[PDB]
RNA sequence: CGUAAAGCGCACGCAGGCGGUUUGUUAAGUCAGAUGUGAAAUCCCCGGGCUCAACCUGGGAACUGCAUCUGAUACUGGCAAGCUUGAGUCUCGUAGAGGGGGGUAGAAUUCCAGGUGUAGCGGUGAAAUGCGUAGAGAUCUGGAGGAAUACCGGUGGCGAAGGCGGCCCCCUGGACGAAGACUGACGCUCAGGUGCGAAAGCGUGGGGAGCAAACAGGAUUAGAUACCCUGGUAGUCCACGCCGUAAACGAUGUCGACUUGGAGGUUGUGCCCUUGAGGCGUGGCUUCCGGAGCUAACGCGUUAAGUCGACCGCCUGGGGAGUA
């Protein structure tokens, strides 16, 4: 159910994107945001927005480049059934180097590139490319 | 299915005021009330399996509620089961 | 900005979902297109049309329906452009090298209608070979001389031209088409919203295409 | 795991697994560095020694592990207090073959009685068994009895599945809708467990019109332990209690989120000179068709067999065997 909301986010992108849908919204959370952040900073989403207060409302702008969408694939990795935790030497690099891996760490939701530099590791939320 | 008169009664017997309809105790109480009433319905008949399903439903619900209470306010729990007269 | 006296929109339920971005309709259980979006598409329509027409325009005004056909055998036909105004013999772009000989027959026949052999053979063979001609005549006029490969294609009703567009899509032939609310776009590189089968939207944009291929480099 | 092996017939629900949202705290999981340890040989890397090699050997590297200390706090778990969208509770109503109990109605069949009537009726492909002069069938009249409820009736409606159709009262389950109010994550799923669960069949009494396993008789047929005909017992009906299986099928487990359309059916409800028998919306349920997509194909397609998550059942060649 609502039990895993991050996969729900991942999928609302995945879906709307394949639906050539301009925006897409969803109930917000601290967590959710910190990710969209990374998605934006790495140029997969266009721009996010949290239009709420009591009942927060994370909202994202999808991009489309050529004819495609910018997100060729968005999978969950960790999940409440089975949590994944890679050290640092073990951090997974997506599409060789292209595309990213969203990982939470003792210091915030970063990208595998970033986390690798940081010198740390953590829960590898999802993969994007 | 329980009298608006009677259901109201109990709301005003277990909650803050009437309107405090969803107060735990109040649910647990007007469930109890029906569950008990019903025991005579199914005293005759007994072959009314279908209706029985709602009654089981009733019990398992009130049970979950009763559980949750004990988890929160163990005081309001004991008070309630004494005063509703169950849990032996 | 509009010019279309009356092509407004057209076509009722049968709308194809993908034709949303070019519709603002609602009148009486039929949608009017986006009057003001058809237009910035004449920008690009006749533009990259005339753009290739100067660099040398070889068009192919593909359009059919016994109620609009002959109204393409005109300045559409006449000027720098060629036309098909009947049943689109499937594979005529895609089998151009099979059909090429369906031309040699047409000529080698009319080139011998008032020429060569004719009033001889039987008084049977006569219009009993112009039944051959009248046939191959329609469906295979605008083929006649081809000279400079089919290069873009102007097509009347996108889906009613299922085949010819698809053919082009295959062959690298930019397909300029006007696509009703009901017709399926995206087969069309240069998409022209609005009505497709009212005697106007045709002649209008139709004759207005002739009127830009016809002249581009003097 | 729709049709190839594979979703328990269905439901509730303990353990367990999973769990919306904010803040604080915790620091077990997780992450970091340090330190110790992880025997030698082996394996691998670069050399060296036997005429080469196999073989021998120096040195690194590796031993992906464990443990202790110290730190990091995003995620997970613990603790605390919240929050309102998830989930419940309350008010009014709507549709309904939802369940249980008691009444009751007309149409028919069979039977009993009688009137009239008289030589056949019945049945098949053709016949015969059968029935009729103790008068059949036919026809009219009255009566008894059980069983099922024409027309409405409809890809109509309800239920968890099984399944539930005359009318009425009584008891009762669920669903949905319009508002607003209260509870405040109280939830999802569920091995074990419990309940329900067509028809057949079993136990005791009862009931028995029609149908009909068995059985008898007549036929057909090379044969006919059948299909057809004349009869007809159990059973089919009620009460109590068993049994627990069906192609128990959508051959598709439940819950939740997301993703173009079109024409109906059904059922609530808001708004418009109600001024059209309506007009524009907005929920629940459903049928056909169809896009992406998915698929071996067939096909599925917002009621997914699409895109995702939580949990559970189950599959691992055919036969043997759902057998011992
Ligand atoms: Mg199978
Ligand atoms: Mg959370
Ligand atoms: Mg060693
Ligand atoms: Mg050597
Ligand atoms: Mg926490
Ligand atoms: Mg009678
Ligand atoms: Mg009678
Ligand atoms: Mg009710
Ligand atoms: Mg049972
Ligand atoms: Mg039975
Ligand atoms: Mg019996
Ligand atoms: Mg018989
Ligand atoms: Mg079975
Ligand atoms: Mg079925
Ligand atoms: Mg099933
Ligand atoms: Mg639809
Ligand atoms: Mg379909
Ligand atoms: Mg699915
Ligand atoms: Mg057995």
């Amino acid at each position: 159910s609502m039990q895993d909301p991050i996969a729900d986010m991942l999928t609302r992108i995945r879906n709307g994107q394949a639906a050539n849908k301009a925006a897409v919204t969803m109930p917000s959370s601290k967590l959710k945001v910190a990710i969209a952040n990374v998605l934006k900073e790495e140029g997969f989403i266009e721009d996010f927005k949290v239009e709420g207060d009591t009942k927060p409302e994370l909202e994202l702008t999808l991009k489309y480049f050529q004819g495609k969408a910018v997100v060729e694939s968005i999978q969950r990795v960790s999940r409440p059934g089975l949590r994944i935790y890679k050290r640092k030497d073990e951090l997974p690099k997506v599409m060789a180097g292209l595309g990213i891996a969203v990982v939470s760490t003792s210091k915030g939701v970063m990208t595998d590139r970033a986390a690798r530099q940081a010198g740390l590791g953590g829960e590898i939320i999802c993969y994007v490319a | 299915s329980l009298s608006t008169e009677a259901t109201a009664k109990i709301v005003s017997e277990f909650g803050r005021d009437a309107n405090d309809t969803g107060s735990t105790e109040v649910q647990v109480a007007l469930l109890t009330a029906q569950i008990n009433h019903l025991q005579g319905h199914f005293a005759e008949h007994k072959k009314d399996h279908h209706s029985r399903r709602g009654l089981l439903r009733m019990v398992s619900q009130r049970r979950k509620l009763l559980d949750y209470l004990k988890r929160k306010d163990v005081a309001r729990y004991t008070q309630l089961i004494e005063r509703l007269g169950l849990r032996r | 900005m509009l010019k279309a006296g009356v092509h407004f929109g057209h076509q009722t339920r049968y709308w194809n979902p993908k034709m949303k971005p070019f519709i603002f309709g609602a009148r009486n259980k039929v949608h009017i297109i986006n009057l003001e979006k058809t237009v910035p598409m004449f920008n690009e329509a006749l533009a990259e049309l005339n753009k290739i027409a100067s660099r040398k325009g070889k068009i192919l005004f593909v359009g059919t329906k016994r109620a609009a056909s002959e109204a393409v055998k005109d300045a559409a036909l006449s000027c720098d452009q060629f036309f098909v105004n009947h049943r689109w013999l499937g594979g005529m772009l895609t089998n151009w090298k099979t059909v090429r000989q369906s031309i040699k027959r047409l000529k080698d026949l009319e080139t011998q209608s008032q020429d060569g052999t004719f009033d001889k053979l039987t008084k049977k063979e006569a219009l009993m070979r112009t039944r051959e001609l009248e046939k191959l005549e329609n469906s295979l006029g605008g083929i006649k001389d081809m000279g400079g490969l089919p290069d873009a294609l102007f097509v009347i009703d996108a889906d009613h031209e299922h085949i010819a567009i698809k053919e082009a899509n295959n062959l690298g032939i930019p397909v300029f088409a006007i696509v009703d609310t009901n017709s399926d776009p995206d087969g069309v590189d240069f998409v022209i919203p609005g009505n497709d089968d009212a005697i106007r939207a045709v002649t209008l944009y139709l004759g207005a295409v002739a009127a830009t291929v016809r002249e581009g480099r003097s």
